[PDB]
């Protein structure tokens, strides 16, 4: 049915859908802490 | 007389005193024990 | 079987409180009046005894094998 | 000894094997310092709906503190969660069995409010 | 049967580094630091302190799986300023403050038990 | 005997699998072709 | 008999040449990661 | 639900407000007794509650006939999983 | 060189010989519980 | 780019607990000596079991395990102990280990409870800590015995729980979250903590954006085998002790590189 | 990983919290199933 | 071979189950008043299937024999409990009604399953295949129905303070994060 099927399952979901909202903000330090899982992260970061 | 509102618990001795009197297996054991009692002196007999 | 020595989630000593919370049951308290004369604040701690079985006295009832 | 890929179950058809064993500074734990045993999938309730679940949590926390061991009858009009609740308001927690957990790991408290309290597990 | 030793938390073996260097290549002045055979009772220590120096510009930490006992701290400092310099400050700045935690805490226990 | 235990070039060598193998991964059922999939293997302690 | 012996699912046809028992495999129960990639499996040692 | 994780609004609305009308072969509960479907309703009984409808919802909990009505309908649903499995295997067997 | 067995019902003790038949000589109990081992055992109490 | 400076207030000092204040600290500090008093305290508890007889209801393994999780005294000896894998002795000696002996045969025709008092060392310091009644390890019949040597060693939380001196480690920042780490949605419906001091007409307290973690509030409940103070020092001892340790390292590998 | 890290800091629950409205959302719900049932009986009385 | 169930018994729209009953009921070993004494007292009766479809039965008499807009008020007997409609696994399922049926009837199959101690004299029997518990506990939150079963003499499972929590993702699809510390505590 020329679509993936992998997708993202539920926990990581349901947490990336409340990450993503408009009120979600984050301090220095929990950037960092999640900038440190990124794998293709280039090392920059980014401007708040 | 009746019991009017304590028969939430009035309910459950009736149900203590089936279960100390029966126990869970009566069909089992009564059904063995017709069997062994009577009926197979009915199978010998009605041979 | 027999009372744990430490409750599960905390590590609070409660193998040391079963007898006596027995002799508080016979004693006429409620439960919860017991547990907290024994001293359980924590419902974990509460539920040690409060939900245990003491069930090797059953087990004690059989004549040993080995004698 | 329990290990992860041991499977168990609640008393509500909700079985799950053990993902992963944390030590007890590494799981969460309240304003007090009562750490889960357990922590179940929140995803595991809404499609299987098992709402006896969480009112065996609730009545739990209610029978744990009152110390008396509750009752659980099906068809019973005597418990409902409102009573339930009203129970466990009186002993110092939230109506209804929510408690501020604080991280294991960094410490900060878990934004959300994580419901928690004793159910009975069965080992299969 | 595959149960790993209890021992394997905190007990390291012979060919294991305690603490491992590699030097970051994406940007400039950045370390990675592989702690072996420890946890977040180390590394979010350090990087809390290490949030605190002003020439950091990035401290973080993080374990690559929770049953393999080791953390990566990633530094990387300001430009004239080594994170190997950094790291080794915020090392003995928590010695300094947890020592002067014990000795307030000895004197508060004086205080406490005799009235 | 340590004699025989020589290698020169030649020789093939049973060896126990290290990370990095590549394994083939099933469910039965298996219904389609993504049912059964190939992964590398990561050695982690416990037993599953 | 020999047609009893090749007539079944559990026959020579479908049950010794189509679908054999095979060496080098495992079985266990699957438990879940969220800290490898997706495609690796964490295989337990005694099974590598 | 909104993240589309796990549920839908059939279960917010079962699990708050009402579990429904309950089904056996897409009609309603069947008169398995003379004339009524239980024995505590009176003889051609067509209404709500006779009929399997459900009025409770789960977090208020099922009156037994509802319990009962509603155990029907989930093993109507058992029934279905469990005899969908051979048959849906020999079709893909025979198109492989 | 004799095997101690505890006889079951009985709960004495008593010899056994290769190609013996099993029985107690209280009172004949056919059921034998072979004693605990002599070696040393061990337990890390975790 | 330094440290800030740490202060201590106890409020309550018992033999089972110590509640303490610790204010002028960051989160991780905090929760990390939270850690150290869960895990990294040593204490002394029994590890090495040797059954010598056992006619008991209850199996061998059984009863090495509840010997472990019982909490001995060692309110001075941990510090004098090596651990028993770091000692030169011949694999036990009185430098890395506490000899246990229990030797208990039921001769009556009561139920006779093999408790923790049976438990009989040779150093009269570490003993098992039970006014409260003794632990019960195994009850027997008329007729059953158990015999046993068992060695204590030296250990840490992180090895095994029947190394965990604490019973309960309390620990909370911020009780009315000026804060708002945590959302409540109907802040009404919260109790209220210990150590607020908002009035009963308040909720919560005012949100504060240029706020951050002080004032960290503990309750360390002791299990008995340490007093619930010398269980903060040896924590505060053991944090310093692997900082030290690191920067050791740190200082070898920094001289390779260079 | 990065969305699992960030849910450590925020958590996500499920409780009997979520799953009781407000008493006048009760009270709709049982005037509306009071309204049907109502209904049902006058279509029941309409077909005798 | 036919199968049937007691119910009370209900004249004109009173029980038969009196106070005086419960009296002596109440007061067994002493009176020696059974149940087989309340059979032969003419207040319950055993029904059976094909009777069911000749009879009124009350689901319960606080509801059931008060007068009202009357349902039927030609009830012949009466329910004893609902509860007693259920199986000896489904009896160890507290609020088994508040749950969805496919999950009663999954937990009928794990309950079967579950490790516990099974028997009292376990260290005779040369079972194979025994699976006993260290430290089974009865449960916090239980039925009145445990009582008969007597579950809560040779229970199977530990009450265990859970939370329900999404954490760091191992408690993913259908498993559960355990506590090392507390499984070191047994
Ligand atoms: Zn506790
Ligand atoms: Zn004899
Ligand atoms: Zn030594």
């Amino acid at each position: 049915s020329n679509r993936p099927v992998m997708g993202i399952v539920q926990d990581t979901l349901t947490a990336v859908r409340k990450f993503t909202k408009r009120d979600v903000f984050l301090e220095r330090g929990e950037v960092m802490n999640l900038l440190m899982f990124l794998s293709t992260w280039d090392g920059k970061v980014p401007q708040p | 007389e009746i019991t009017p509102d304590l028969w939430q618990e009035a309910c459950w001795i009736v149900i203590s005193s089936y279960f100390d009197e029966k126990g869970l297996v009566r069909q089992q054991l009564d059904s063995f024990d017709e069997f062994i009692q009577m009926s197979v002196q009915r199978i010998v007999e009605d041979a | 079987m027999i009372i744990p020595v430490r409750c599960f989630t905390c590590g609070k000593i409660v193998g040391n409180k079963w007898e006596a919370y027995l002799g508080l049951l016979q004693a006429e308290y409620t439960e919860g009046d017991a547990l907290d004369a024994l001293g359980l604040k924590r419902y974990c701690c509460r539920r040690m005894l409060l939900a245990h079985v003491d069930l090797i006295e059953k087990l004690l009832n059989y004549a040993p094998l080995e004698k | 000894i329990p290990q992860i890929g041991d499977k168990f179950a609640s008393r509500h058809g909700q079985k799950g094997t053990c993902g992963i064993q944390y030590r007890q500074e590494d799981m969460p734990f309240t304003c007090e310092g009562i750490t889960p045993d357990i922590i179940i999938n929140p995803h595991a309730i809404p499609s299987r709906m098992t709402i006896g679940h969480l009112i065996e949590c609730l009545q739990g926390k209610v029978s744990a503190n009152k110390g008396e061991i509750g009752d659980a009858t099906p068809f019973n009009d005597a418990v409902n969660v409102q009573k339930i609740s009203n129970l466990l308001s009186d002993y110092g927690y939230h109506l209804r069995g929510n408690e501020v957990l604080y991280n294991g790991f960094t410490g900060r408290k878990i934004t959300s409010q994580i419901f928690i309290g004793p159910t009975y597990y069965q080992r299969l | 049967m595959n149960a790993p030793p209890a021992f394997e938390s905190f007990l390291l073996f012979e060919g294991e580094k305690k603490i491992t260097i590699n030097k970051d290549t994406k940007v400039p002045n950045a370390c990675l630091f592989t702690i072996n055979k420890e946890d977040h009772t180390l590394g979010n220590i350090i990087k809390s302190q290490l949030l605190k120096d002003p020439q950091v510009l990035f401290a973080g930490y993080k374990v690559p799986h929770p049953l393999e006992h080791k953390i990566i701290i990633r530094v990387q400092t300001t430009p004239d300023y080594s994170p190997q310099e950094a790291f080794t400050n915020a090392i003995t700045d928590l010695i300094s403050e947890l020592s002067l935690l014990e000795e307030r805490f000895r004197v508060a226990i004086k205080d406490k038990q005799e009235g | 005997k340590p004699s025989d235990l020589h290698l020169q070039t030649g020789y093939k060598v049973e060896r126990h699998m290290c990370d990095g193998d590549i394994v083939i991964f099933n469910r039965q059922p298996t219904l389609h072709k993504m049912s059964m999939m190939g992964h590398r293997v990561r050695i982690l302690p416990w037993s599953t | 008999s020999l047609k009893q012996r090749l007539k079944g699912k559990e026959g020579r046809v479908r049950g010794n040449l189509m679908g054999k028992r095979v060496d080098f495999s495992a079985r266990t129960v699957i438990t879940p990661d969220p800290n490898l990639s997706i495609d690796q499996v964490g295989v337990p040692r005694s099974i590598a | 639900v909104v993240s589309g994780a796990k549920g839908s609004k059939i279960n917010i609305s079962q699990v708050i407000a009402v579990v429904g009308q309950q089904n056996v072969e897409g009609k309603r509960i069947p008169f398995g007794f003379k004339h009524r479907t239980l024995p505590h309703f009176i003889k051609d009984d067509y209404g709500p509650e006779s009929r399997g409808f459900v009025e409770n919802s789960y977090l208020a909990g099922l009156t037994p006939t509802e319990f009962f009505f509603h155990a029907m309908g989930g093993r109507e649903g058992l029934i279905d999983t469990a005899v969908k499995t051979a048959e849906t295997g020999y079709i893909q067997r025979r198109l492989i | 060189q004799p095997m101690i067995y505890i006889c079951g019902e009985c709960h004495t003790e008593n010899e056994i010989k290769s190609r013996d038949p099993i029985r107690c000589r209280e009172c004949g109990y056919r059921i034998m519980y072979k004693k605990r081992t002599k070696r040393l055992v061990v337990f890390d109490a975790r | 780019p330094y440290a800030n400076q740490p202060t201590v207030r106890i409020t309550e000092l018992t033999d089972e607990n110590v509640k303490f204040i610790i204010e002028n600290t960051d989160l991780a500090v905090a929760n990390s000596i939270r850690r150290v008093f869960i895990a990294e305290v040593p204490i002394i508890a029994i590890d090495w079991v040797q059954i010598d007889a056992n006619s008991s209801v209850l199996h061998d393994e059984f009863i090495a395990h509840r010997l472990g999780l019982i909490p001995l005294t060692s309110d001075d000896i941990v510090d004098k102990l090596q651990y028993s894998r770091d000692c030169t002795c011949e694999e036990f000696c009185p430098e890395c280990s506490v000899e246990f002996t229990l030797d208990v045969r039921c001769n009556e025709d009561q139920t006779r409870h093999v408790t923790s008092r049976d438990l009989i060392s040779n150093s009269p310091r570490v003993i098992p800590v039970t006014e409260q009644d003794d632990i019960l390890i195994v009850k027997l019949r008329k007729g059953q015995e158990l015999r046993l040597r068992a060695y204590a060693k030296k250990g840490f939380g992180k090895e095994h729980a029947k190394w965990n001196p604490t019973a309960g480690v309390a620990f909370e920042y911020d009780p009315d979250n000026a804060l708002r780490h945590t959302v409540y949605p109907k802040p009404e419906e919260w109790p209220k903590s210990e150590y607020s001091e908002l009035d009963e007409d308040e909720s919560q307290a005012p949100y504060d954006p240029n706020g951050k973690p002080e004032r960290f509030y503990y309750n360390v409940e002791s299990c008995g085998s340490l007093r619930p103070e010398t269980i903060v020092l040896s924590a505060l001892s053991g944090l310093k002790k692997k900082l030290s340790d690191l920067q050791t390292q740190l200082s070898h590998e920094i001289q390779s590189d260079v | 990983t990065v969305i699992n890290n960030w849910l450590l800091i925020e958590g996500h629950t499920i409780g009997i919290g979520d799953s009781i409205a407000d008493s006048k959302t009760y009270q709709d719900i049982q005037n509306t199933i009071k309204k049907a049932k109502q209904d049902v009986i006058e279509v029941i009385e309409k077909a005798h | 071979g036919r199968i049937c169930r007691p119910l009370l018994i209900v004249e004109k729209q009173k029980l038969l189950l009196k106070k005086r009953h419960i009296d002596q009921l109440k007061e067994r070993e002493y009176n020696n008043y059974s149940w087989q004494d309340l059979v032969a007292s003419g207040v319950v009766e055993y029904i059976d299937t094909l009777e069911e479809e000749t009879v009124m039965l009350a689901m319960t008499p606080d509801d059931l024999q008060e007068k009202e807009v009357a349902y039927c008020s030609t009830y012949t007997h009466c329910e004893i409990h609902p509860s007693m409609i259920l199986g000896v696994c489904a009896s160890i399922i507290p609020f088994p009604d508040h749950n969805q049926s496919p999950r009663n009837t999954y937990q009928s199959a794990m309950g079967k399953q579950a490790m516990g101690v099974y028997i009292t004299n376990f260290h005779v029997r040369m079972d194979t295949l025994a699976h006993v518990l260290y430290y089974p506990q009865k449960p916090l939150v239980t039925t009145r129905s445990m009582e008969y079963l007597r579950f809560r003499e040779l229970p199977a499972g530990i009450n265990s303070i859970v939370a329900i929590a999404s954490y760091t993702g191992y408690n993913q699809e259908d498993s559960v994060i355990m506590n090392r510390s507390a499984v070191d505590r047994g």
